[PDB]
């Protein structure tokens, strides 16, 4: 949160 | 020769793996906080491992003093090992260090780190 | 009598699935499941869904917040958590929050609610004896103990026996229904 | 905000630490082998810790679960609060980190930070 | 029958002046003093004099080669030393020699053998037993207990007690006169 | 050993  | 150990707690990035690396750092453990695994949650670590787990050996231990770690039992364990982490099984921390330096005094090459750190050599280990 | 159950997600609330994908329950549905009847005049609140390795400190920020906005309005605030990063995120509320006017306890599971033998029943049934006795403080309950949130490590990767309190005596330990003084 | 914790282990140099700060870490926690102190025979890691204690807050624990630091009881730890050194006294290893980052927060001058360290905020240490 | 006593330094060789310098005593006058009678054919020798803070990889490739040179002349090996890198130093020992013929044993002690109710004459007492017990391997004698060295951590700072066997069963522990197997 |  934010992941990629 | 020369083993960086650093512990892992929330935020922190992979920006000082990679300094390591830079110094001259033949290997890594990171101490992680249960059964293992890399934050991937906002942070940049388990990419930066991701990277850098092919260069050097990058073994994972745990804060925790009993039970050792398991990579298999969470999914944020099974990413690390995808992720080219060596678990250090039920080891004790200062085996594991005293490990992976005497294995440096004898190879560079990460599988081959990789299989003799996954092997019960002298009894530290449950392989 | 009014207690505040917040779901932070973890071991305690995963459900798993066919394949390799886990899944995370709401924290009122981790309480049903785990057979707690004794809950009535209990508010539940989903603050994340994450295992605890994934906490990071805006985490703690948010969940700070939510706690200040609540403890006027509950008697005691229960949180769920995973078991990785409980006694992290325990300490530095504990450091954020420093006059709580009630008790709020962090707890969690080393087995699934939804799992055989899970200690979620004993863990949040401890938790809700303490979140109702009126001490003040940030506190971690586990395995029938209440140890100060301030002063838990966790000691133990594959134990139900997780946690202790360290260089510091047990807040109190279940013994039949009663939580006992240390 | 960041914090970086390293375990103190035989012939772990003080280029880390140094490689650290420049990255920008505000603080540092060491955790030593028992009631503390910093290496000097054979490393350069006391005089680098010296230096940097200066700059930003350098604390020590230590790896054993119990009892945690007290850089009186021996040469090495004396030397170690001479050179600067924040002990963590009593505290869990996550509440030294938690505090310190907390602390890091609010300020960045070391003899506050250290005075804070050493304080009793809320049950986490003995002062 | 024949064992030889390497001295490290640490805590239990430690003597205190008049003022803040501290020095160490000789293997065997830490045997004398903590009044061991029972040791004759016991040899004796002097590798280092360091507090174990200072330890560093330079020495256990000394102690190694001194080990080396000596496994086949005694019949156990006993090395004092101190208590914060014990256990990293009986790990890479055992590392660096994988097929010792005969006990070796790590030991060393809280208190000063010099010092009222120091833990040494134990510890030796200890040592010095299983050092006789044709047990092969690399050991930690510590509070009454024998421990693989490369199971053991140190774990309390402050106390007598201050190692354990992780994840494995205790070697032995002394019980009246006899060391019990576990 | 060296010390400095
Ligand atoms: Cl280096
Ligand atoms: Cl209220
Ligand atoms: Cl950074
Ligand atoms: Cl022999």
């Amino acid at each position: 949160l934010v992941v990629n | 020769m020369a083993v960086l150990v650093i512990k892992l707690i929330p935020g922190l990035s992979g920006d000082i793996f990679r300094a390591a690396v830079e110094l001259g750092y033949r290997g890594i453990v990171i101490e992680g906080y249960g059964a293992g695994g890399i934050p991937y949650r906002g942070s940049d670590l388990l990419q930066t491992i991701e990277e850098l787990s092919k260069e050097i050996p990058i073994v994972m231990t745990t804060q925790a003093m009993y039970d050792g770690v398991d990579l298999t039992r969470y999914k944020v364990g099974r990413l690390a090992l995808r992720a080219g982490v060596i678990p250090a099984g039920d080891m004790t921390k200062e085996a594991t260090v005293t490990k992976l330096m005497w294995i440096l005094g004898h190879t560079n090459n990460v599988e081959e780190i990789k299989v003799l750190m996954r092997k019960n050599l002298v009894g530290e280990l449950r392989d | 009598m009014k207690i505040l159950l917040i779901g932070m997600g973890g071991t305690i609330a995963s459900v798993k699935g066919e394949n390799g994908y886990e899944a995370s329950l709401s924290v009122k549905e981790v309480l049903d499941i785990a057979g707690i009847k004794d809950c009535e005049d209990c508010d539940f609140l989903d603050l994340k869904n994450v295992d605890s390795t994934l906490i990071q400190p805006e985490d703690w920020v948010d969940l700070a917040e939510t706690l200040y906005k609540n403890v006027k309005k509950y008697d005691g605030i229960i949180v769920t958590h995973g078991t990785d990063t409980l006694a992290y995120t325990s300490s530095m509320i504990s450091f954020m929050l420093r006059n709580p006017p009630i008790p709020i306890v962090f707890t969690g599971s080393m087995i699934p609610a939804t799992e055989e033998n899970s200690d979620a029943p004993l863990n949040l049934q401890t938790a809700i004896k303490f979140a109702t006795s009126g001490i003040r403080g940030v506190y971690v309950a586990f395995n029938g103990k209440v140890m100060l949130g301030v002063r838990t490590s966790k000691v133990r990767t594959m134990s139900r026996d997780a946690f202790e309190s360290i260089n510091y005596p047990i807040i109190a330990e279940l013994r039949g229904e009663d939580l006992v003084v240390n």
